[PDB]
């Protein structure tokens, strides 16, 4: 709500793989 | 998804591409 | 795995009321969504990650809620916004939808119009008889239909048809269809239509004798 | 202008496999997710599944994995569905849909919709049967057609106002609806007042005229 | 307030090894991402890369990948870059920025690291005046160069900082993993050579300090 | 990956007028990740317009962003003393992120003509091993201007470094010192050392020279 990351900035594949269980 | 800005239920569908079955988290 | 329970199911309001529905969900859900199902048309977006409205829409339409509570409001109620809401969280996979609220009209009670009808030689020399019993125009939707054959009741063989809320009017029909042979038919004389419904303690009843 | 672009009504027989289209337009079709839907009964939708058309990999849903395939054609930016094993539980419409647009989107996109029926049953005409008994309300009884739908008018359509057609019903693998209609006292039977039906499947048209009983 | 304190200038040779720190200060350093920009010496801006700070997982462009890593430091709430084998087009000034509200909001300070033979040698200064037989006009022009030395910077005042009008001290230029800067000075002719006119130079890396007298010829 | 291309990359105006420079992307961009950057000499980079059009914490309300698609533009209304220094634009879309080549504001005057000053070497230097030729050239503009240096009549292009400085707070005048540098053996083999200056204010190069046959 208060706070994003890879929505104001760009994520790549490997950022993506670091938010997985 | 290729360099896109991933805002809401965006983050969602991608996370749930990326990681496939293995489940994710991104709240809190 | 999340259950999305709408409440209440069935509404109604006129045309200027203050409309608000309500989606819970099992499990905490963070994104939700909300579309408007007409009868013979896709669901339209009205409201996506909870809060946002979508294009199109008027601004009467408001989406609320939070973790595992969720409501949909709408202002000023229109005549076009008769339809049914359904309710879809997209904050855990698989994506589940809710059971749905059905938004009706509101207007007058009227008295069901109860007609019974024999059936037809035509269909007596084919090896068939059926009993159809319409019931048109009525409000609300809310009715109970009887089968009477001889006063004892019978419920096998009994088809129930309702249709949708008419644009016009706004009244409901129903046909409710008692289908027997040819054999069964002519062991019996009285066939009764009853129809139990809330604008009238005593029940319409439409009859017939094989005389 | 984004529009997703579904095949025909499909009515195929059990144990048979069948594959559905959605051809997309107006956005770069490799960006978008694809999700797959099943609309049954009028109340309920239920989520088939995703696909990334960029690299063609898909994610179904636990209850649809066994019985649904999702491919995807890059070169013609289309995305298709395929069933296999349909039973007459897997009768419903399915829809496809694109993701609401980033950051400032908001309008999805859904398509008009697949009608499909799984039944071992082959065409049959209707049987027409006449429905007699201030205001009388007569009908018009259509029982035993396949398949779905028959249009039903009276006197060729100029009696128009006050006419209920009910939606059919399956009854023993058929289909089976009635039409009713309120003329005034004076009109029947002063007047002819016929029910004409039309089954487009079996090239059925049959009138019957409204006579009183004795 | 919101406030992005980077490390001092680095000195490094060609394939060492720098790295440089960027703490962050005035909100949730987890909560946003931070950035990095390369800017070569009076050039444009390069994106290097940007950190996930809730996770810590960096990426970087096609021209970085390899050499740059990225890194974190929850307790401190700071980033750091480091570069593997310094080469010489290495030498520029590397800038962290935020990303609170909008991608590279609220910049920070900005490290320039030189990467060059290393070799903090005193600088080398000869005095400029006209030739013995030059056209003498209303104005005559003194110069003071200094070449030959490392790293920067250095100060060159003209008659302990009495003149200052007419002085024009220009940037100085790498060249041969050497520094080399010019400074010139107009005066009028009924001042030199009558009156004594020096350059003191000074580079504070070296302790050298010195003053050099203009003298005619 | 996608490439702002502004124009022009250099640019002066006078106080007061509307200045205005563009920037074009080789794609389409959306308005929400375009963003103005002014940066000054000694300073870091500041977000001076953000989403196309939206101005930052401080900057003065002179300033405007438009533009969509592949053009955009910064326009200052009255152009002020302050406003002289770099603009930049960004981006944020199908790639990392990517910036402008840059358009250097700078503050116009008349134009004026360099006190070219040539310089022998100083004895200093000549025992120590080297000889380095300084010619300056102090106060002109525009920046734009030509050095040449003839040894005996031929030009030579090794060994020359040129050092500019930054636009003047007073005058606005820029300046230029030229070093030739040469070994001790090289210098000893020619006598004389011409400095030549092409520029704008005069159709001929203004030369400043010096022999090695004196006393």
């Amino acid at each position: 709500g208060i706070v994003e990351q890879c929505c104001t900035s760009i994520c790549s594949l490997y950022q993506l793989e670091n938010y997985c269980n | 998804f290729v360099n896109q800005h991933l805002c809401g239920s965006h983050l969602v569908e991608a996370l749930y591409l990326v990681c496939g079955e293995r489940g994710f988290f991104y709240t809190p | 795995q999340i259950v999305l329970t709408q409440s209440p199911a069935i509404m109604s309001a006129s045309p200027g009321e203050k409309v608000t529905m309500t989606c819970s969900a099992s499990s905490s859900v963070n994104y939700m969504y909300w579309y408007q199902q007409k009868p013979g048309s896709s669901p339209r977006l009205l409201i996506y990650d909870t809060s946002n409205l979508a294009s199109g829409v008027p601004v009467r339409f408001s989406g609320s809620g939070s973790g595992t509570s969720f409501s949909l409001t709408i202002s000023r109620m229109e005549a076009e916004d008769a339809a049914t809401y359904f309710c879809q969280q997209w904050s855990s996979y698989p994506l589940t939808f809710g059971a749905g609220t059905n938004l009706e009209l509101k207007r007058a009670d009227a008295a069901p119009t109860v007609s019974i009808f024999p059936p037809s030689s035509e269909q007596l020399t084919s090896g068939g008889a059926s009993v159809v019993c319409f019931l048109n125009n009525f409000y609300p939707k809310d009715i109970n239909v009887k089968w009477k054959i001889d006063g004892s009741e019978r419920q096998n063989g009994v088809l129930n048809s309702w249709t949708d809320q008419d644009s016009k009017d706004s009244t409901y029909s129903m046909s409710s269809t008692l289908t027997l042979t040819k054999d069964e038919y002519e062991r019996h004389n009285s066939y009764t239509c009853e129809a139990t419904h809330k604008t009238s303690t005593s029940p319409i009843v439409k009859s017939f004798n094989r005389n | 202008e984004v529009r997703l672009q579904q095949s025909g009504p499909e009515l195929v027989k059990p144990g048979a496999s069948l594959k559905i289209s959605c051809k997309a337009s107006g956005y770069t079709f490799t960006d978008y997710n694809i999700h797959w839907l099943r609309q049954s009964h009028s109340k309920s939708l239920e989520w088939i599944g995703s696909i990334y058309p960029y690299n063609g990999r898909p994610g179904y849903n636990q209850k649809f994995k066994n019985k649904t395939t999702l491919t995807v054609d890059n070169s013609s930016s289309t995305a298709y569905m395929e069933l296999r094993g349909l039973t007459s539980d897997d009768s419903a419409v399915y829809f496809c849909a694109r993701s609401r647009s980033y950051y400032n989107g908001s309008r999805d996109y859904w398509g008009q919709g697949t009608s499909l029926t799984v039944s071992s049953a082959k065409t049959t005409p209707p049987s027409v049967y006449p429905l007699a008994p201030s205001m009388v309300t007569l009908g018009c009884l259509v029982k035993g057609y396949f398949p779905e739908p028959v249009t039903v008018t009276w006197n060729s359509g100029s009696l128009s106002s006050g006419v209920h057609t009910f939606p059919a019903v399956l009854q023993s693998d058929l289909y089976t609806l009635s039409s009713s209609v309120t003329v005034p006292s004076s009109t029947w039977p002063s007047e002819t007042v016929t029910c004409n039906v039309a089954h487009p499947a079996s090239s059925t048209k049959v009138d019957k005229k409204i006579v009183p009983r004795d």
